[PDB]
């Protein structure tokens, strides 16, 4: 309830800094894609951009929202000065995972997860 | 504008280029991070020293020997004179290893190459008497809280002796070559040029302030050990460049021989470790008659000493400056947390400083200065 | 207690008696506190331990080679607070400190006695007793155990 | 006198009582739970509220002259609302003194920065972001220093395990250094110690 | 001294074998299986039993120090011998 | 006389005692501004008194330096102006003030 | 300046932990009992947070017990129920308890043992 | 040492210094190894009597801090200890 | 009996000290040296 | 042996030919060197 | 009691002999002739070189390096699975698993190490109370794989059953000072 803000005050100027966000990785990733000599399409990149956006649609708090926006500005950063690499930045896709399967029964044959 | 980056030939720079000078240096810390403050709080008081070895690997002792002086003043004890005798001994050899290790990496990564392989055959006398002592070259778990571990052997003072009769004579023969050549002169002089008020605020601490006029040594301010006893005359120096700190290392080189002389000349006899068998372990004749210096060996080696709830913030003039170390425990062998303060840190908080407006084949000299080991600090 | 013994002195020891294959005795560690004596005496109404000499010479356990078998033998292990009268299976297989002790109960029967039952490496390696101020009261049955 | 044991003096606990009365009685505000030490150090706990007045008048005022900032730190402690304990281990010279000043924060409670007077701090607070959680105004640069470029979580807190999650590992499949989960060969044994039989019967808690 | 299984395998001193279906057992192809050939068991059989007048006994096994604490063994059981647990030498009474 | 002072940063101050007595007077004069009820004027004060005193009880640096016991005569005047500074920003908060906002009950218990 | 929410606090996205790792792990909030062996006390004063346990299989090439889960070995310590329950509903965990299993009080009339008319008369000393 | 003479004195103008007299390498001029079975001394700690624990309990004498100015539970200008006493040069090369 | 290693009554004296040799010498000389050389060839 | 040289070089070894099967003029390692020897050799004793 | 590098006693002259000299260095080279002629010093020195297959370096009994369990003389082990070392093992490197033994006595069924993790410290030879394991002065075991280096008890009973004849004697010697 009566709690101490931090640089912002309510959801909406939350999500204002948040469209900003996400305007500079749309215009971002093209410069990735071409410097460090990847393999993904542009329209890949953006959607892993609006799918790590979409994964955090259950959040209320702005102080919340206020700290994701500070980690995603460093990444930004930490990106467009390249520093992240083809590996820093393949990290995500999870491409030497088979997707955990959620079938109940394979879960059952495969291992001891409910 | 020509921003480009530069590894060895751990230490990943970032530099922002304008023509041939700079106009910044951004070091990328982390390389050598493990979690050594992740794992202790996971360990006891006494397997965690190993950490204090690995953490500026140079001198190790220095190390060990401010770790055992946290947990003593945790634990309201002291130990014996010998202990504290030999413990000042082992710290200016190292002292001296550490000076010797900064100053001819710096002349080698210069190109200077001959006092290295000089100096090391020396270094490797040392090594034979940390061996004759501990029973392994370098990572030593000597020294230990509640004291020491073993007695000196019969075979080393006189071998200390003869080998401080002629290091000397080495040093000034590396002097011949140095201190006075116009070539080192010109790669060192207006180098690094620092005041007293930004190193003060920037943290910087031993060398790199007491090459800058200031009087500070934590040895002669706020003793932890007899160095109150001997004589050790402190250098400084005036104006504030690399060859300034240089003459520095030098002269402590020195007045390291003029310390180990009269450890040698006065060292008592008596006991190593104090005893207190609640604290550290006792003889093994007697761990074997007797039954209970058994059950404390007992105790002592499967759970580590209790110690009482407090909290400290130690101190060191280890080759560098101020290792410090905030120890927090409970009333538990596991304690809580273990804050390492390592020099480096600052000193690379202050780099991008010292390289405003110098050229690209000085920041080496300035790392050189800074005696930059990395283990002390990734942490 | 203190930090050395002032004994330049010579020791005891005591032959080892059999009881039983659940409970190991060895009896040179015995410092006579009774609890097995009043614990037998008591609850499992027994009446076959007891203690025969006076002086050093003393001695706790059976005048013969008597077998104390009953279907409480099995908590003496937990009450002896030395290493006398240990468990023979358990025995020579692990250490506390190494486990990885996690909490249960009992199926033997239906009582629900709590029960502290001890890993190793990812292996079951003792089970023990857990305090019910209802149901169990820190003892539990040779069976479950 | 005993010969393991060091001296309890007097001169240092009577000295710092009297310079922690000085800070109390100056600043009746942004200042609490001052105390000293049974082994000769002084703690001055403090809102968060108050840290740059407290920084500057400790460096600024004659009396005190605590200028080096020797050591900044964290600690966590999960039992509490305001669970971080930020900490600062200062240093005068002139009257060759340490003193040590606490202020407690939270995850969700950013902190004020010092970075306008110990410029050591712009480092130390690039620290703390990337271990534990906590966050610092008016800070230039603020970015993970230590850990990797991509790692994400908060490992110096008491949480985040030591393992950690992800491995990493080359797959000739693709020629690049991917990060999979931890999947160890060793488990990381964990040894209880902590034995019931109190020692210090004078640090105790009752019911 | 060590005996061998069907498969040829030298058993171990504490019956370690790999039975004939068990994949477990390549590592050895075209290598050796490293075991010791002096059984403890046998090597403290062979060892004579030790007499003594004094019911009571000291052991310490060997050197003064260097060997196992100081443990006192009783004898009075005329059945059978007195072990010492950590070196396992028996003593009997006269 | 001189030539230099020992440090790096510093200057041959050939005027001393002047800029003492200036910076003295400076910061009574802003403690003027300030609450008697406020303990920085009530001990500031008499510590800037005491200086001043000794500036003028002795007119010889080489004598006044270790006199005051601090550092060096430079120093001094840079630890003057820092105070001053303090002052300043002193004003504008108001610490001398109450409390803020009290902690809860288990934040300062060592052990835990 | 301050603000009028009351929602419940959940930190799970600055935490850095998976779906997995942070839903199907149930947490146990509990006192660890006397390890009856002993008869100490000083443990049972705390309130502890684990985890459920997990996969625990052997190394094929020599024998070790390796596992999957990371946080199989992370016991967390605590003064109170309550303090314990913020933490975990804050982190997102599924919270169980076990309440507090304390002892009676006992009328030790010693001198009952050597009685006349009861039962408690022993046949020992 | 089995170099020869002119050697000597070609290297010694060299350098400027003697070398035969402080050599780095070892010739003899050790302590022997295989040295002979010490005994040793032991604390003050190891009598029969006057030595009880509560005495030198050492981690007892331990005690809580004592708080002030807590939330709950005219003067002079003071300081947390004495200031620095200036130090002096040395008797023996004060410069350099 | 005890023996612990210590030291005799005193050890010798060691040298912590700066032996950097005065050698050479005058500018003087060895200016009008080269001089005299450079004449001689010269001639 | 050769007690009037410097430390470390004033004890040394000739190895041999063929050791066990094998043949070692050429091919030479620093672990044919059996223990009751090698503890002198590396300079922890006197006597053999 | 502080010092001063890099600074003349007093102001400096402006003497022709000195300008004269300090012209000569800067010509000249004397400072540099200097370096060279040490460097010549120490060309026509004793190198400290060794051969090292037929030369070994000096060390003291009190090494570490590879692993031995020991027996009594009687042909009997030590170990007794008392576990000391798994529970002062820094690393945790050891992994034991005891057993009683058909003799009735105690003793192992497990006892391996990863010499990747022992940090070669000392700890485990402290502990046990009756000197079984003992790190010895063999350095020399390099391998070509990852699983040469996964030692246990039959490797350790044999490195025992070999070097016993030196373990012997540097504890012997060792042992008075500990
Ligand atoms: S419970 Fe154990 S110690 Fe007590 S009398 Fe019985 S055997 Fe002896
Ligand atoms: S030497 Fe140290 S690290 Fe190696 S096994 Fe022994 S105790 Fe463990
Ligand atoms: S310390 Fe020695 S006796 Fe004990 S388990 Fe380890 S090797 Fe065996
Ligand atoms: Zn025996």
């Amino acid at each position: 309830t009566s709690v101490k803000p931090i640089f912002s005050r309510d959801l909406n100027e939350a999500k204002r800094r948040v469209r900003e966000l996400y305007r500079a990785w749309y215009r971002e990733v093209p410069n990735t894609v071409h410097l460090m000599q990847l393999d993904i399409t542009v329209k890949q990149g953006r959607d892993k951009v609006r799918e790590m956006f979409m994964k955090n649609a259950h959040v209320t708090d702005p102080r919340v929202v206020d700290l994701l926006v500070i980690k995603g500005k460093m990444e930004l950063q930490e990106t467009i000065k390249v520093w992240k690499q083809r590996t820093h930045v393949m990290r995500f896709f999870h491409e030497t995972e088979t997707p955990r399967p959620k079938d109940f029964l394979s879960k059952f044959y495969m291992g001891h997860d409910p | 504008n020509m921003t480009l980056n530069f590894g060895p030939q751990v230490l990943r720079l970032v530099l922002e280029l304008s023509g041939e000078m700079v106009r910044k240096c951004d070091p990328h810390i982390g390389l050598l991070h493990r979690g050594t403050e992740k794992l202790i709080e996971y360990k006891t008081y006494l397997q965690a020293l190993p950490y204090f070895d690995r953490l500026d690997y140079v001198s190790m002792m220095c190390n060990e020997q401010a770790y055992s002086i946290a947990v003593e003043k945790l634990l309201n004890i002291q130990p014996p004179p010998r202990a504290q005798w030999i413990r000042v001994l082992f710290g200016e050899i190292t002292r001296i290893l550490n000076h010797i290790m900064a100053v001819t990496t710096h002349a080698l990564d210069i190109g200077a190459m001959t006092p290295f392989f000089w100096m090391f055959e020396e270094r490797e006398k040392m090594f034979e008497f940390y061996e004759r002592v501990s029973g392994a070259r370098m990572h030593a778990a000597y020294i230990r809280p509640g004291g020491v571990h073993q007695d000196l052997p019969l075979g080393l003072l006189d071998d200390i002796y003869e080998f401080s009769k002629n290091f000397s004579l080495r040093i000034d023969e590396v002097e011949e070559m140095l201190t006075n050549n116009r070539i080192w002169r010109n790669r060192t002089v207006d180098i690094g040029v620092v005041t007293a008020e930004d190193a003060l605020n920037y943290g910087f601490s031993g060398v790199m302030l007491r090459g800058s006029g200031i009087q500070w040594d934590l040895r002669k301010t706020q003793p932890y050990d007899v160095y109150d006893q001997v004589e050790f005359d402190v250098p400084i120096g005036s104006r504030g460049d690399c060859y300034d700190r240089y003459l520095c290392r030098v002269e402590e080189m020195r007045q390291s021989l003029r310390i180990i002389e009269q450890c040698l000349n006065k060292m008592p006899p008596g006991e190593i470790k104090v005893d207190d068998a609640k604290v550290s372990p006792p003889k093994r004749a007697e761990m074997k008659t007797s039954m209970e210096s058994l059950i404390h060996h007992f105790k002592l080696y499967t759970e580590g000493y209790q110690v009482p709830p407090g909290a400290t913030y130690t101190a060191i003039e280890a080759p560098k400056g101020e290792f410090g170390v905030y120890l927090v425990s409970d009333g538990s062998s596991r304690p809580y947390r273990c804050k390492i303060k390592a020099p480096g840190f600052a000193h690379l908080a202050g780099l991008d400083k010292m390289s405003k407006g110098h050229m690209l084949a000085d920041v080496v000299a300035i790392i050189g200065t800074q005696d930059i080991v990395f283990g002390e600090i990734d942490r | 207690g203190s930090d050395r013994s002032r004994f330049l002195e010579g020791k005891r020891a005591v032959e080892d008696k059999n009881i039983g294959p659940l409970v190991k005795t060895i009896m040179t560690r015995c410092i006579q506190c009774t609890r097995c004596i009043r614990f037998a005496s008591e609850i499992a109404g027994v009446d076959d331990l007891g203690t025969t000499g006076r002086g050093n010479d003393m001695q706790v356990g059976t005048y013969i080679e008597k077998m104390f078998m009953s279907e409480l033998s099995g908590n003496v292990i937990d009450i002896c607070p030395v290493g006398a009268l240990t468990s023979k299976p358990y025995a020579f297989t692990a250490r506390p400190w190494e486990t990885r002790k996690t909490e249960s109960i009992d199926v033997m029967d239906a009582v629900g006695s709590n029960i502290v039952v001890s890993t190793r490496t990812g292996e079951v390696m003792r089970i023990l007793p857990r305090m019910h101020e209802d149901i169990n009261e820190e003892w539990i049955s040779d069976k479950t155990r | 006198k005993r010969p393991t044991v060091r001296p309890r003096s007097d001169v240092t606990h009577k000295q710092l009582s009297a310079f922690g009365e000085y800070v109390a009685e100056i600043l009746p505000k942004y200042v609490q739970q001052v105390q000293v030490s049974c082994l000769d150090e002084l703690e001055i706990c403090i809102h968060p509220d108050g840290v740059i007045p407290t920084l500057t008048f400790l460096r600024d005022h004659t009396n005190a002259q605590f200028k080096s900032l020797a050591d900044l730190t964290a600690v966590d402690v999960p039992t509490r609302q305001n669970r971080f304990e930020i900490v600062y281990n200062l240093l005068s010279l002139r009257f060759n003194s340490r003193i040590r000043v606490k202020t407690y924060a939270d995850e969700l409670t950013p902190i004020d920065s010092i970075v306008s007077v110990h410029i050591a701090a712009n480092w130390y607070e690039r620290e703390v972001w990337d271990m534990f959680g906590v966050f610092f105004f008016n800070h230039p640069d603020l970015r993970r220093i230590l850990t990797d470029y991509g790692f994400e979580g908060h490992p110096f807190r008491k949480d985040f395990p030591l393992t950690g999650y992800v491995e990493l590992r080359y797959d000739d499949e693709v020629k690049r250094v991917v990060a999979e989960p931890v999947e160890l060969a060793q488990e990381f044994r964990k040894f209880d110690l902590n034995s019931p039989w109190e020692a210090f019967p004078a640090y105790r808690q009752p019911p | 001294g060590v005996q061998v299984s069907p498969s040829g395998e030298k058993i171990t001193h504490t019956g370690q074998v790999y039975d004939e279906k068990d994949y477990r057992r390549v590592r050895f192809v075209d290598r050796q299986k490293e075991v010791n050939e002096n059984f403890a068991i046998d090597l403290i059989a062979q060892q004579p039993v030790n007499e003594v007048e004094h019911r009571i006994i000291a052991c310490d096994g060997g050197g003064g120090a260097l060997g196992h604490p100081k443990v006192y063994i009783n004898l009075d059981k005329e059945t059978k011998t007195g072990t010492c647990g950590y070196c396992g030498l028996q003593f009997k009474q006269h | 006389l001189k030539k230099t002072t020992g440090l790096v940063g510093l200057a041959v101050c050939d005027t001393p005692h002047e800029r003492l007595t200036i910076l003295y007077t400076k910061t009574l004069d802003i403690l003027k501004h300030f609450p008697k009820h406020a303990a920085y004027r009530k001990y500031t004060e008499q510590i800037t008194n005491e200086k001043l005193d000794m500036v003028k009880a002795e007119p010889d640096v080489k004598k006044l330096e270790a006199l005051l016991q601090g550092g060096e005569v430079e120093e001094v005047i840079l630890q003057a102006e820092k105070e001053l500074s303090l002052a300043r920003k002193m004003l504008k908060w108001k610490p001398w003030e109450p409390l803020v906002e009290e902690p809860p009950a288990n934040q300062w218990k060592w052990p835990i | 300046q301050l603000i009028t929410v009351d929602e419940k606090l959940d930190i799970t996205t600055l935490t850095g932990v998976p779906e997995e790792h942070i839903k199907t792990r149930k947490v146990r909030i509990f006192v660890p009992a006397r390890n009856n062996m002993q008869s100490g006390v000083n443990n049972t004063k705390k309130w502890k947070m684990e985890f459920d346990t997990r996969e625990r299989w052997e190394n094929p090439l020599m024998g070790w017990a390796s596992t999957a889960d990371p946080l199989s070995n992370m016991v967390l310590t605590f003064s109170a129920k309550e303090d314990a329950i913020a933490f975990a509903e804050k982190n997102g965990w599924s919270y169980d308890v076990e309440e507090k299993k304390v002892p009676k009080p006992k009328s030790k009339s010693y001198g009952a043992n050597f009685s006349w008319n009861k039962r408690t008369r022993v046949s020992t000393k | 040492a089995s170099a020869t003479r002119v050697i000597q004195k070609l290297r010694n103008w060299a350098s400027g210094q003697d070398l035969q007299a402080k050599l780095q390498l070892r010739y003899q001029e050790i302590a022997k190894r295989t040295q002979p079975p010490p005994k040793l001394p032991v604390g003050p700690s190891h009598k029969l009597s006057n030595n009880y624990y509560c005495t030198r309990d050492g981690r007892r004498e331990v005690v809580p801090p004592s708080i002030i100015m807590s939330s709950q539970k005219e003067k002079k200008a003071v300081t947390p200890a004495p200031p620095m006493k200036r130090w002096e040069l040395s008797k023996d090369q004060p410069y350099l | 009996v005890k023996q612990d290693m210590p030291p005799p009554g005193g050890y010798g004296p060691i040298d912590y000290k700066r032996n950097l040799p005065r050698r050479g010498l005058s500018g003087y000389s060895m200016f009008a040296v080269g001089i005299g050389a450079l004449i001689f060839g010269y001639w | 042996e050769d007690n009037k040289q410097f430390f470390g070089r004033h004890r040394w070894v000739i190895y041999t030919t063929e050791m066990n099967g094998k043949n070692t003029f050429w091919d030479v390692d620093g672990s044919m060197v059996p223990p009751e020897w090698h503890r002198w050799l590396h300079c922890m004793t006197d006597d053999p | 009691t502080y010092k001063y590098v890099n600074k003349k006693e007093q102001e400096s002259e402006v003497d022709m002999k000195s300008a004269t000299d300090n012209a000569a260095r800067i010509l000249m080279w004397t400072e540099l002739i200097r370096g060279l002629g040490m460097t010549l010093s120490y060309l026509f020195r004793e190198p400290a070189t060794i051969n090292y297959p037929f030369e070994k370096g000096p060390l003291s009994p009190r090494f570490r390096g590879e692993h031995a369990l020991r027996r009594y003389p009687s042909g009997e082990e030590r170990c007794i699975a008392c576990k000391l070392c798994e529970a002062i093992c820094p690393a945790q490197a050891i992994t034991i698993e005891a057993e009683p033994r058909a003799d009735g006595s105690r003793r192992t069924t497990r006892y391996d190490i990863d010499m990747t993790k022992c940090i070669y410290c000392g700890f485990c030879q402290e502990a046990c109370p009756v000197d079984a394991i003992v790190e010895g002065p063999n350095f020399e075991f390099s391998t070509e794989t990852h699983e040469e280096l996964l030692y246990n008890k039959e490797k350790l009973l044999n490195n025992g059953d070999k070097w016993e004849a030196e373990i012997a004697a540097n504890i012997q010697a060792d042992y008075l000072y500990r």
